[PDB]
């Protein structure tokens, strides 16, 4: 009933020291077909030529270009989310703490010759987003990471499906059971609906913000708590963002009248048009007296352009009266915020939908 | 695992425990999961705070809202009942057969409130809540009444055909409360379909026409299509449009994605999603209808 | 499956000399020199081109020599490499960097070695100043231990921040993991190095405790590979002194037409001879 | 008997000799520094895969009674034991073949101590000294090359080895000198490693057979911690150990003498490491770099002459 | 509490064996639930009714309603199968690697067998017996494959009716994936399958995108610058309804392999495990 | 809840003897207290 | 592969198709009644 999966990883994208036991990863795909599909998902909407130098600039900066840029296989598996986190955090009206937690971790983790490459990324993330070209279709769910050992540019990272928190038991340390603790300041607040007495099986959705504004356009990371299906949920994200679904719409129309052939049609004694049309003698000579409607597609030629909700049903909990409780501790000098999710199991199936209502 | 206990209320007795051994196999639902289970939140909570009591949109809420519960033979000690969330199945979980129609292995059957017949109702007088009975209506009867219902609603703005059984059935237009929502939903989905393959499509009428000469699959096409095919004739169109981006990017394929999507959106959103599959060991599959059927866990 | 598992710790208690060791042998060598070509057209950025049917025809005769290129649609993007062709029994093919000197060079300092980097550096100063490693190492305004009269040579090629460190060197993200790696960056750059108790301690780990930096196992000099596992000395790469190879402007006296013994010629007329620092005339016949 | 040592290193009392010398200096104290060490960990992992067979077969407690039933059990318990000392022995082989080189970074002793005892006095060094060092490290790098080798049909530079060997040579602590001796009661250096060829020639050249004593003593037994000193340890967290300090199978072994030293060479070319996925340690590299001139020509112009 | 066995042919002709032999390693498709399955694939193609019989959508749905076994080795006398449908788990199973597209461990892998081009299969002649190997590909991947299958047929009629044509070249169109390349419309030839059983398909959800789009477009647009007339409309809400049904989501399926290789290629050391 | 503790006795030569008889001597204490709990509560 | 300054050695005699080919190769043997022997055919075709 145990299964696990072994990746490597290098040293100069990610470093296991630093992290500790009980995180939580998210495997990663090459974009070999995405490089391709580039070029249809962008349309003639916008160039493509912005996409081609942001690809070109981070192949650049990315170490090892005789292995990445057209397959993952000797490429870093496992990427830490919290610099991503940290990043995508800055649009959540809370950067009191953000700002006291990153400037330890710049310091530290980062310095030498990083902010180049940050900035790279965040512009080719920018540009993807600006460009519609869902990239979120390589996002996975994880179990707990409580084994790491790395001796020379080998890091044997290990995972498993389901969570043995109750029943690891490894005693390689001072604590008698093991933990898994996960920052979740990105929560998004659901509760102002379910504010009432609700307990059962909440389901977790990986919700992903779609924002096309003008220039200020990018995915930041979403969590909820509360049970409830995929209806329910679709229907609250369809009638609670209509503001931001109206903006969207009204930007993405960067640019037709009725017609009574429906009555002609309904009533009696219509003009039929068979036999001549398979004798072929009229073949267009009947159809010049039609009607050309005068019909132009410039009005609006795609419509899936107003994508904003792409939730996931992953990850559940069957304990009652749910309460994250945070605490303080010290890693040598630094707090680290820590949220204890002991004692509980996940599991189910991705659902990646695109719903623009 | 992790299993719903159910409660036994004192000073009451004797009609509910008859009623429980006549139900035998059959089986409840219930809304919130917590350490107990009553009673009263199950059919008068669904019925109240409404004011006028409706019989489809508040059922289909609170069948969208509400799990899966089985029930397996009663004891006289205390109330057995188990979940469906775990994967330890017992047997001893099975259900009666509550369709005139025999049902066999191999369909995936969904959960609907009985509208073709409504449900018998039993009297309480301890509490004074009623029982509904689930239905194993097959997805195409469910699917072809609210295309009625929604037609009917639109026209506003009742004979149906089964292996040559027909029956008259009654009206659903006494509550708008859903009908709204079906207006939005259906107005939202044509205005997701407004993308340039349909003219590409419909470029080829002519030409298929031409080809279903000698097809013959016109005799079986005509009663599917009896407006488009002269909706199509109607109407010039312009023969070759003007290519802007076909150079670069085929835009049927985007099209062609975007509808399959939406129908499958609008697919999930009508049928909901089904609770298990039926299967039976031992005999033959065929079972009379209103006797006992085998349910396993799959 | 059973799985069995059991953790083992070793301790020391020798902190001096308890190691000896002492290796001298021959084995079939691997790489020699190579006569391959250099991705100078992956600059990634620069002068604009629009001549395209010259620069066509230039790809074309570069292309025309044998050496590796691209392929036909010109991929600019990835990481797309040329496949390996076949190869004779010679050894495994290498880089040659190219630096541009006077031509007037003395012939002592080419007898008695020459230093690719361009002056001598040395960080046994026990950090007295900070800037005292950069200035012996980029001054060029003080006499050198190995010229009397002179300070520096080839004033072409030694600089500080316009040809040296702009190429030679590799500065603001332009090394990376290319194939046409250059063996002289390893000393480059000092770095930072540790401090310890005794000074015998950090020469030893400075001159031991090396890695690999490339593979052996293909001609085209690639990287290597995350996770293999192998050991290699570099005595050379510390040192910054490279003996020249036995090597003669005409090949008519390194003949010896008149073989059996051997002469010595002071002064002639423009035929000279450079023994060989290393004495492996006896192993093998060359 | 350990869980959480955090790299513990015993306690000892050693002193560095010093010179004296009671010149023109006055009166001093004696000063001391003390340092600490690191303790490395390693493990080694095994699995032996079997597919259901095996189990299926011995999960039948007699439900037929045969004795082809009985058979298939017996070869398959035999077949599991066999495979269980292979497999063993295959991890020993590896123990031993791992056990040799924990210090391959500092292992060639010459080439960096060499010039510290014969040219340092006490390691301190001016200019001129730190000038002369680089000379002579620079003559010694550049004449060594492959001299011993081209010169091996000369069997006389032994007596040169020892002699530069003897003063870079240091006693080693007094307190953990417990070792095993010969009869003779001489002890024993340590143990070389070497190809066959090699230690054949020197069997055939210098090293001669006259000593006969082998034997495996088995004193480490299982030593065992009483119950109170386990828990007045657990009660703070510190192990503490010692508390002393107040104030079956045969394998021939053979000794050899060449002078001052009693050094053994064991090897094992044929023995061991036969049909084994694990390449032969002791298989080190070497890197070079040369440079060459095109197209140069001299400044001055009355040299062709 | 007892299992289902296969049969073992005994004394069988040495190529048969052999060819059982080879094919061991192989996918085996699963048996009825009842008895057995013998006759049912030479009963699926009976009615061809003067014509050709419908099959692909019956096949497809028979190998979605029925589920997989793991066969062993053979041994004269005694033969022994492992099934984890509705039997007992067993302690992991051993199967050789079929789809030739990369996989990747983690994931959730879908099963659906191909119907273009040709598939992989084993067919004896004394024994008329064949079965087809389904191709096992992740859902998200899967769903962009059928969409470009469905717009290359689509293409395809539109410039085989057009008469003059009407292809554009817009570019390159090859896939690549950790260094191989996979071709698609190759050839406009031996098209046994691109309008024979799906043509039906195709055409209907054709019409169907047409009566919807004109319906739309006769009154819903505003802001741009005796006859019911319901039973088609009814007809094609019933006929969404029913391909939506049976559109499908066999989403059961999941690979991991314990410190496996990173590339994959057909003939490999496989898992197979269940959700 | 008497399954944490369970499990943790069940699925884990003088350590661990001692911590035995020391999860042991716990149970049985907590046993104790929860069966004079339970009595009290009774009266 | 030899020598990659220069293409190749003999062009005359390099492409499996010329006068010595058509003439003996391996397993041509085009002559009625020369009398051929083993190093006239051994020198083309050294099995397989």
């Amino acid at each position: 009933t145990t299964q696990l999966i072994q990746q490597v990883s290098l040293t100069d994208f990610f470093r296991p020291d630093i992290e500790h036991a009980g995180s939580i990863v998210l495997i990663l795909r090459h974009p070999s077909d995405m490089i391709g599909e580039a070029n249809t998902l962008t349309q003639a909407g916008r160039d493509p030529d912005v996409l081609l130098e942001g690809l070109r600039n981070l192949f650049n900066a990315c170490t090892a270009p005789w292995t990445v840029g057209e397959g993952g296989g000797l490429r870093a598996y496992v990427t830490s989310l919290s610099f991503i986190a940290a990043c995508r955090a800055e649009e959540y009206t809370d950067k009191q703490a953000a700002d006291a937690n990153r400037t330890a971790i710049v310091s530290a983790y980062g310095c030498s010759r990083m902010e180049t490459r940050l900035i790279r990324f965040s512009e080719c993330l920018r540009a993807m987003v600006q460009c519609h070209v869902f990239p979120h279709r390589f996002i996975s769910f994880f179990g707990s990471l409580l084994e790491y050992t790395i001796q020379d540019n080998l890091c044997n990272i290990t995972a498993v499906a389901k969570g043995p928190q109750e029943a690891a038991r490894t005693d390689k340390t001072s604590t008698r059971r093991v933990t898994a603790n996960i920052p979740a300041c990105v929560f998004w607040d659901v509760d102002k609906d379910l504010h009432l007495s609700a307990d059962g099986l909440k389901h977790v959705f990986l919700v992903f913000v779609y924002t096309q504004r003008r220039q200020r356009e990018g995915v930041r990371l979403h969590l909820a708590l509360s049970q409830l299906n995929e209806q329910c949920f679709g229907r609250g994200i369809g009638f609670l963002l209509g503001r931001i679904r109206a903006e969207n719409a009204a930007w993405g129309t960067e640019g037709t009248r009725a017609l009574p052939l429906v009555q002609l049609s309904n009533d009696p004694t219509s003009p039929r048009c068979s036999i001549g049309e398979i004798t072929g003698v009229n073949w267009n000579l009947a159809r010049q007296r039609l009607y050309q409607w005068t019909g132009d597609f410039r009005g609006l030629p795609t419509q899936l352009s107003c994508m904003y909700a792409a939730y996931t049903l992953i990850g559940t909990i069957p304990s009652e009266s749910v309460r994250y409780t945070r605490r303080m501790e010290r890693f040598g000098g630094y707090n680290v915020p820590t949220i204890w999710l002991e004692g509980v199991v996940w599991g189910g199936t991705n659902t990646w939908n695109e719903c623009y209502y | 695992p992790f299993e719903i206990e159910v409660l036994l209320p004192g000073e009451l007795s004797p009609a509910e425990t008859s009623a429980l051994q006549k139900c035998e196999g059959k089986i409840i639902t219930f809304s919130t999961l917590r350490h107990r289970a009553s009673l009263v939140d199950i059919a008068l909570s669904s019925y109240y705070i409404n004011g006028a009591p409706p019989d489809t949109l508040s059922l289909l809420e609170a069948y969208r809202m509400r799990f899966a519960a089985v029930i397996t033979r009663v004891i006289p000690g205390k109330l057995l009942a188990h979940a469906i969330g775990v994967g330890t199945p017992t047997p001893g979980l099975f259900i009666q057969n509550t369709s005139p129609v025999d049902l066999c292995n191999g369909d995936y059957i969904c959960l609907l409130p009985p509208v073709f017949g409504s449900a018998d109702s039993i009297r309480l007088d301890s509490v004074g809540l009623e029982i509904v009975f689930p239905l194993t209506i097959p997805q195409t009867l469910m699917r072809e009444i609210i295309a009625k219902v929604v037609a009917r609603a639109v026209e506003r703005t009742d004979v149906i055909c089964y292996n040559g059984r027909r029956y008259e059935l009654e009206t659903n237009l006494q509550h708008r409360d859903g009908s709204d929502a079906a207006i939005r939903t259906l107005v939202l989905n044509l205005m997701f379909s407004i993308n340039e393959g349909c003219l590409l499509l419909l470029a080829l009428i002519p030409t298929l026409l031409v080809q279903g000469a000698h097809d013959g699959y016109v005799n079986l096409l005509i009663q599917t299509a009896n407006c488009v095919r002269e909706t199509g004739q109607l109407i010039n169109i312009p023969p070759m449009p003007r290519i802007q981006d076909g150079h670069r990017r085929f835009p049927i394929y985007e099209t062609i994605s975007s509808w399959i999507s939406t129908s499958s959106r609008l697919g999930d959103t009508l049928g909901t999603r089904a609770i298990l599959r039926v299967c039976v060991f031992d005999g033959p599959s065929t079972v009379h209808p209103g006797d006992r059927t085998a349910v396993i866990q799959v | 499956n059973f799985t069995l598992t059991q953790p083992r710790a070793h301790v020391d208690l020798g902190v001096g000399y308890t190691a000896v060791c002492a290796t001298a042998a021959l084995r079939c060598p691997l790489t020699d020199m190579g006569n391959t070509a250099q991705n100078l057209f992956f600059s990634r950025g620069g002068v604009p081109m629009l001549h395209d049917n010259v620069t066509e025809s230039l790809r074309r005769i570069t292309a025309s020599g044998g050496r590796l290129n691209p392929t036909e649609p010109l991929p600019i993007f990835g990481g797309l490499r040329p496949a390996t062709s076949a190869g004779i029994a010679r050894g495994q093919a290498s880089v040659c960097e190219f630096v541009a000197m006077p031509v007037s060079t003395d012939l002592q300092y080419f007898r008695t070695a020459c230093n690719p980097r361009g002056r001598a550096s040395g960080m046994l100063y026990m950090g007295d100043r900070d800037a005292d490693i950069e200035a012996i190492m980029f001054d060029h305004t003080q006499s050198d231990v190995a010229y009397t009269d002179r300070a520096t040579l080839n004033p072409w090629a030694s600089q500080k921040h316009s040809y040296g460190d702009r190429l030679y060197n590799g500065t603001y993200n332009l090394t990376g993991a290319s194939p046409i790696y250059s063996p002289c960056f390893k000393f480059f750059t000092p770095a930072e190095v540790n401090t310890n108790c005794n000074t015998l301690d950090r020469l030893l780990m400075e001159a031991k405790a090396v890695a690999s930096q490339s593979s052996t196992d293909t001609e085209y000099q690639f990287k290597r590979p995350p996770g293999s596992t192998e050991m290699t000395q570099d005595p050379c790469g510390l040192f910054q002194e490279a003996y020249p190879p036995l090597c003669s402007s005409d090949a008519a006296m390194l003949r010896t037409a008149h073989a059996g013994e051997t002469g010595a010629d002071e002064v002639h007329l423009a035929q000279y001879l450079i023994r060989d620092a290393s004495p492996l005339r006896g192993c093998l016949p060359l | 008997e350990l869980a959480y040592v955090r790299d513990g290193v015993i306690q000892f009392e050693v002193q560095q000799p010093m010179i004296a010398r009671d010149g023109p200096h006055p009166v001093d104290q004696p000063v001391h520094n003390y340092m600490v060490k690191r303790i490395h960990k390693r493990s080694l992992s095994a699995a032996f895969a079997i597919a259901s067979e095996a189990l299926s077969l011995l999960s039948n407690t007699y439900v037929d009674g045969t004795e082809i039933d009985s058979s298939l059990r017996i070869r398959a318990i035999q077949q599991m034991a066999r495979n269980l000392r292979t497999v063993l022995d295959s991890f020993e082989r590896g123990t031993a073949d791992q056990l040799l080189g924990v210090l391959l970074e500092k292992a060639p002793p010459l080439s960096l101590l060499s010039p510290i005892n014969k040219f340092q006095p006490e390691g301190h060094l001016n200019r001129v000294a730190r000038a002369a060092l680089l000379s002579d490290l620079k003559r010694r790098v550049c004449a060594d090359m492959f001299f011993m080798t081209r010169h091996a049909r000369e069997p006389r530079l032994i007596s040169a080895y020892l002699s530069d060997m003897v003063s870079c040579t240091q006693p080693s602590v007094m307190v953990s000198r417990i070792t095993h001796t010969n009869t003779r009661g001489r002890q024993v250096d340590g143990v070389l490693v070497t190809t066959a060829t090699l230690k054949r020639q020197l069997l055939q050249g210098i090293l001669q057979i006259d000593d006969t004593a082998a034997d495996v003593p088995v004193t480490y037994g299982e030593m065992v911690l009483q119950g109170t000193n386990l828990v007045t340890a657990l009660v703070m967290g510190k192990a503490v150990r010692g508390m002393d300090d107040v104030a079956n199978a045969r394998v021939p072994a053979d000794l050899v003498i060449v002078g001052d030293k009693l050094v053994f060479l064991e090897a094992l070319e044929r023995r061991v490491y036969q049909a084994t996925r694990v390449a032969y340690p002791l298989i080190g590299n070497i890197d070079i770099t040369f440079i060459m001139p095109m197209g140069v020509f001299q400044a001055n112009s009355m040299d062709r002459y």
